[PDB]
This record gives structure tokens, C-alpha cells and sequence, in this order.
């Protein structure tokens, strides 16, 4: 039994450029329990990154939220990479402030 | 409304070296609790909310002693199961359980669990009447009939209808302002032009609490599901939780379209409209 | 407040 992760990533609060918000990865819906997940600033790992205790659903597949502090702008660029025995290329999810 | 207390369980077989990862979670309804995590560096069952820190070192000791022996139990589960289905020394395997129970609004019992899991799918569970077994195949067959001849689903039983709605009423006055508190969604809806001809309405659900919400689109007040998209229900990371629902609408035609939010803190569901 | 699994209870 291999399921692959679906990814959302979002703010905590609702987005404003230069004001401090909190960077979310919710990665679910994946079997087994072993991923990787990273938070990206301009495409370079940040480094600070927290998660919470691995749970699951009612169909036994994992759930975790993955997050760190940070400070949209214009200019810099967010995304969640995850990799999993699932997937061949790693998966990267850009962030949107509309999602 | 209802309420609810669930333990999740999920060990983790490393067949090079050492005993299985092993984590425990504890929630009231959808609020984290307690955990332990056999990597960290206390070997205890931690606090994840101010309202539980209440409970003294006798509470500490004898949860860090019971989850301990639920790893235990899962260890010697992986090598059982290992031996069940013929299954080499060489890969990880995984033990997921699951066991708690609901309350009424009434805070009386409604209904009890207990499951478990080997690699991802249904081995044994508890049936609702608390008395009998679902056995998915031959393998959890031979654990339905041990478990029989111990009578484990009698003690399961005292515990799911007991000793579990006990301490969920003692954990719901303890942690009153907060596990007592709804939070009702934050709503507003965003407008996304795709072309000249197209147009996407998303309605937002944001900062609420419990998780359970229904978000619902219409047109000219009818019940519209193609061109929408619903995301699953996530974590804020505030301990709140967020939903949003999106329809594809012709450009022009927006006010013909209501998005229409449920939730428990909401004493009247609320429409929205561009 | 964790169920009291008894040992006998292994698969």
C-alpha cells in the first residue's frame, strides 16, 4: 500500500507584503509515514522549519503540517518540496496568496 | 455538540538497527493534547495544551508507563506480523492504531473504537457493539480468535464506555475556555479573472473552530457542484482551521452565484455574494 | 488518559 502526498501550501494569516504571517506545508494522504518536506525561499532551503506529530485519517494515511515565520513581499518567491517513495522527481508547490 | 477523545498510534519497523520509531498523538475533538515521540530526548508523555499541564506527576508517570507499554506491544506486533505474511527481515513495516470515544452533546457516551492497521491497510477492529471483531484476513483471524479467548474486547469495552468518557468530561471543564469555545468562520469571497469569458469566485473559511464545516455553491439558489473545486479542510497552525470552495462562472454573471457556509459556531449559515 | 493495554494483548 503506497499513496502518494497531496500539498497545500498557505499563510496562517491572511497575506500582506512585509508584515510578519506564518508559512504553511500540509502534506496528507501519504503511505508510508518516511517524507521529506522542505520549505523554500527563492528556491534555497530554509532552515528554521517545524512540524507536527505525525497523525492520519480514517483510511490509515499520514498527515503532517510542516511551518515556519515569515515575511511575504513582492519580490521573493515561496514554495513546499516534498519527496516520498511515491514520487520519481521531487514535488514542488509553489506558494500563491489567492490558495 | 459532540465531543470526542482519540489516541493514534504508529511504530515503524528499522530492521537494520534498534527498536521501531514509535509516536502517539491524543486529541480532544480536534485539539492535539498530549504526545510522545520515542526519537525526542524525554522519554514522556508531553503536554501540547495549557489545560492538560494541570495534571500532576502521578497523571505523567502512569500515561509515560501505559504508551511505553503500547510500544512494546507494537514491537513485538511487527515481528509477529512479519512471520503472518511471510514477510523478510529486510523492510519496514508499519502498526497504526487507533481507539477512542464520542460523547453526545449531552456529554454522554454515544459510541466507541478501537482499530488497527499493518502497512497501511485493515487488520482487526472493534465492531460498534463493542463486543465482536472485523477480521480482514486469515492473519487477523488468529488475533481475532486470541483476543477472544483473553476477552479483550469486554476490558476494551469498560474502558471505551467507562474510563474514556470519564477523563474526555474531566479534560472538556478543565480545558472549558478553549475546547468549549466555538470559533466561527471568518468568510469572504475573492474574485480571479481567467479570460474576457471566465471568472473564478473562491469563498473563504478561515480561523475556525471545530474542523467540521460544509461550504456549499448555488446558482440562482440551486445546488451547483460542476466547475468547483473544494480543498481539504487544513491547519492554520493556531490550533484554528481553514476551508475554501471556488465555482468557474461566466464574466458578468457573479450575482447569480452564492456561496453558503455551515458550521456549528455559525447559529444561522451564512451567504455570501460577489 | 491511555488505555491500560494488557501484555497479553499482541496480535
Amino acid at each position: 500500500i503506497q499513496r502518494t502526498p497531496k500539498i497545500q501550501v498557505y499563510s496562517r494569516h491572511p497575506a500582506e507584503n512585509g508584515k510578519s504571517n506564518f508559512l504553511n506545508c500540509y502534506v496528507s494522504g501519504f503511505h508510508p509515514s518516511d517524507i521529506e518536506v522542505d520549505l523554500l525561499k527563492n528556491g534555497e532551503r530554509i532552515e528554521k522549519v517545524e512540524h507536527s506529530d505525525l497523525s492520519f485519517s480514517k483510511d490509515w494515511s499520514f498527515y503532517l503540517l510542516y511551518y515556519t515565520e515569515f515575511t511575504p513581499t513582492e519580490k521573493d518567491e515561496y514554495a513546499c518540496r516534498v519527496n516520498h517513495v511515491t514520487l520519481s522527481q521531487p514535488k514542488i508547490v509553489k506558494w500563491d496568496r489567492d490558495m | 455538540g459532540s465531543h470526542s477523545m482519540r489516541y493514534f498510534f504508529t511504530s515503524v519497523s528499522r530492521p537494520g538497527r534498534g527498536e521501531p520509531r514509535f509516536i502517539a498523538v491524543g486529541y480532544v475533538d480536534d485539539t492535539q493534547f498530549v504526545r510522545f515521540d520515542s526519537d525526542a530526548a524525554s522519554q514522556r508523555m508531553e503536554p501540547r495544551a495549557p489545560w492538560i499541564e494541570q495534571e500532576g506527576p502521578e497523571y505523567w508517570d502512569g500515561e509515560t508507563r501505559k504508551v511505553k507499554a503500547h510500544s512494546q506491544t507494537h514491537r513485538v506486533d511487527l515481528g509477529t506480523l512479519r512471520g503472518y505474511y511471510n514477510q523478510s527481515e529486510a523492510g519496514s513495516h508499519t502498526v497504526q492504531r487507533m481507539y477512542g470515544c464520542d460523547v453526545g452533546s449531552d456529554w454522554r457516551f454515544l459510541r466507541g473504537y478501537h482499530q488497527y492497521a499493518y502497512d497501511g491497510k485493515d487488520y482487526i477492529a472493534l465492531k460498534e457493539d463493542l463486543r465482536s471483531w472485523t477480521a480482514a484476513d486469515m492473519a487477523a483471524q488468529t488475533t481475532k480468535h486470541k483476543w477472544e479467548a483473553a476477552h479483550v474486547a469486554e476490558q476494551l469495552r469498560a474502558y471505551l464506555e467507562g474510563t474514556c468518557v470519564e477523563w474526555l468530561r474531566r479534560y472538556l471543564e478543565n480545558g472549558k475556555e478553549t475546547l468549549q469555545r466555538t470559533d466561527a468562520p471568518k468568510t469572504h469571497m475573492t474574485h480571479h479573472a481567467v479570460s474576457d469569458h471566465e471568472a473564478t469566485l473562491r469563498c473563504w473559511a478561515l480561523s475556525f473552530y471545530p474542523a467540521e464545516i460544509t461550504l456549499t455553491w448555488q446558482r440562482d439558489g440551486e445546488d451547483q457542484t460542476q466547475d468547483t473545486e473544494l480543498v481539504e479542510t487544513r491547519p492554520a497552525g493556531d490550533g484554528t482551521f481553514q476551508k475554501w470552495a471556488a465555482v468557474v462562472v461566466p464574466s458578468g454573471q457573479e450575482q447569480r452565484y452564492t456561496c453558503h457556509v455551515q458550521h456549528e459556531g455559525l447559529p444561522k449559515p451564512l451567504t455570501l455574494r460577489w | 488518559f491511555v488505555l491500560e493495554l494488557e501484555p497479553e494483548w499482541t496480535v
